[PDB]
């Protein structure tokens, strides 16, 4: 609804504690590469850093594949929105990592993209990829108090055994000839 | 007389309430509207003394930063002037000072301590007499610059009467936050205002209650074992409130009461268990002189009152 | 308003958009309505006239005490 109503939000992903859901997002990452061709998806990989800032200018090299530049010292909250306003270039999709670690004495940095989808020119969406710590309490503080921000939630159960048992199914019966246990066990 | 049990009307809304607000009372509504074309009737009396080194005081009632905005679309279209509303939590006085000089002076940060920047701006107004500045501060006296510090830079740009300062005052310790020593830069111009409005924006930093939906959407996510451990502590903290002297259940009773209840097995697994509770901000422990860590929850005493009556399906 | 909608209290209004550079002097404004317009600026320019006189005497007077 993003692509074709030219629509841009935010969605904060709050997954479950360690339960392996990085494979689920780049399992949609790549079909929509060959449905659709002529957009690009930036990457993001911020664990090389232990400080709170730079991390917008690691990936200020990404301007539209072809078009880059190079950077000029302190240059930030200047160039990085300016490219994404503008209406004439594709939908960039941003992803986003472990947005637990990236907070401050005061969250300063927080503040600056989450509000880019919603100013002028929406052209920008928001996929947090984090498991569940804290919710809307000090991360965010715009929640429950300002009407502007309208984000979108969605959690996931623990997997019992209707999901465990079932995964192990198809994971050893389309691989192996025989099995090496009996059924009694894996319940 | 007590918590928030006797009334319905618990957990106040943040932003589903906003929508019935709209509808306002006309009640003497012509006689609001010209009150505030009274003050703009002195349209051409502001430049007057402002020129002079001289501010202007807002006090009063009604919303003072919806009279300003309308002065703006005035007489300040060709004006350098430099409208401040601090009110979020995340205003600071690096936030100003550092505004001004990579737009108005067109210079990099970076300026060392405090009084490096104090003493570096001041040479750039004083040796050249053509660089007006209208500060048009809203709210000036907000919640977090009420220390003696944050005075002392403002009233060094007050001396030269090249720099126009215009603050609003919201509250009734107006000279509490300037003395004798100040008052000689700034020459304060007492005018009252009187616009009989209420304030929509700024209300966000006062404690509203907590959201329900973190509560909620904190155990659905969570194993099935866990959630019994949460339903059985909520059980035993009400029954045992009206005790003043409760300073939390011990741990070997805690161990106990989950064989009872067919629950955790061993130690080490139910100290596991208790990872994804101290780190939501829902229990923590004390360093007890009798060794043995409490078990509390720091939420309000109304809000588990209302955790049992949701659960019911 | 769109100066209060977001976390970030630094707007600035500089006058760089128009082409021509003017100055608004502050006599100008004095006459608010009618007036008399032409007497307006007349007892403008006198009224610091005499107030930079008297604060000439103010530090002499000051200094020969």
């Amino acid at each position: 609804e993003h692509i074709c109503g030219k629509k841009a939000g935010s969605l904060y992903l709050s997954g479950a504690p360690g339960t392996g859901k990085t494979a689920c997002l780049s399992r949609i990452l790549q079909d929509l590469k060959k449905e659709l061709k002529g957009f690009k998806t930036i990457m993001l990989n911020c664990m090389s850093l232990r400080t709170a800032q730079a991390v917008f200018p690691a990936i200020a090299q990404e301007i539209c594949q072809e078009e880059v530049s190079r950077p000029a010292g302190k240059d930030m909250m200047r160039k990085l929105e300016k490219h994404m306003t503008a209406e004439k270039g594709p939908m960039i999709v941003l992803v986003l990592d472990e947005m637990d670690q990236l907070d401050s004495k005061g969250q300063d940095v927080l503040y600056t993209l989450f509000e880019w989808p919603w100013l002028s020119n929406s052209h920008l969406v928001l996929i947090g990829i984090a498991n569940t710590l804290d919710l809307t309490d000090r991360i965010l503080p715009r929640l429950q108090a300002r009407e502007k921000c309208k984000p979108q939630l969605l959690n996931f159960p623990p997997y019992t055994r209707n999901q465990i048992v079932t995964i192990l199914q198809d994971r050893l019966n389309q691989v192996s000839r025989d099995q090496v246990l009996d059924n009694a066990a894996v319940q | 007389d007590r918590t928030l049990q006797k009334l319905k009307r618990a957990k106040l809304d943040q932003q589903t309430l906003r929508n019935l607000l709209s509808k306002v009372s006309p009640s003497f509504s012509a006689e609001l509207k010209q009150l505030n074309q009274q003050y703009e009737k002195l349209f051409h009396k502001w430049m007057l003394q402002l020129h002079l080194g001289f501010n202007i005081v807002l006090y009063g009632l009604g919303s003072k930063r919806d009279l300003l905005e309308r002065f703006r679309t005035t007489m300040l279209q060709d004006s350098i002037h430099v409208v401040i509303n601090g009110f979020f939590p995340g205003i600071s006085v690096k936030s100003v000072l550092n505004s001004i000089t990579e737009e108005v002076l067109d210079h990099m940060g970076t300026f060392r301590s405090i009084l490096d920047q104090l003493d570096w701006i001041v040479n750039k107004f004083k040796e050249d007499s053509s660089l007006e500045l209208f500060l048009l501060i809203h709210n000036l006296d907000s919640q977090m610059l009420r220390g003696e510090k944050s005075q002392q830079i403002i009233g060094q740009l007050s001396s030269l009467h090249n720099i126009y300062l215009i603050a609003s005052i919201d509250h009734l310790n107006a000279p509490l936050m300037w003395d004798h020593a100040k008052q000689s830069l700034f020459n304060w111009l007492w005018y009252e205002t009187t616009t009989y409005s209420p304030y929509t924006e700024e209300t966000s930093y006062e404690n509203s209650s907590l959201p329900l939906s973190s509560l909620t959407h904190v155990l659905r996510s969570l194993t099935p074992n866990a959630r019994g451990i949460f339903r059985l502590l909520i059980k035993y903290q009400l029954d045992n409130q009206d005790n003043p002297s409760y300073i939390g259940l011990s741990f070997q009773d805690f161990y106990q009461q989950c064989r009872e209840a067919f629950l955790v097995n061993s130690d080490l697994t139910l100290r596991a268990q208790l990872t994804e509770f101290r780190d939501h901000k829902l229990i923590r422990t004390k360093k007890g002189t009798d060794g043995v860590e409490y078990l509390l929850i720091p939420v309000d005493n109304g809000t588990l009152t209302d955790f049992l009556e949701k659960e019911e399906e | 308003m769109a100066t209060s909608s977001m976390s970030k209290g630094c707007f600035v209004f500089k006058p760089n958009s128009k082409k021509r550079k003017i100055s608004l002097p502050i006599e100008d404004y004095f006459n608010k309505g009618k007036n008399e317009p032409e007497d307006s600026k007349l007892r403008f320019e006198t009224y610091q006239l005499i107030w930079q006189q008297m604060k000439s005497e103010n530090e002499r007077l000051q200094e020969e005490l």
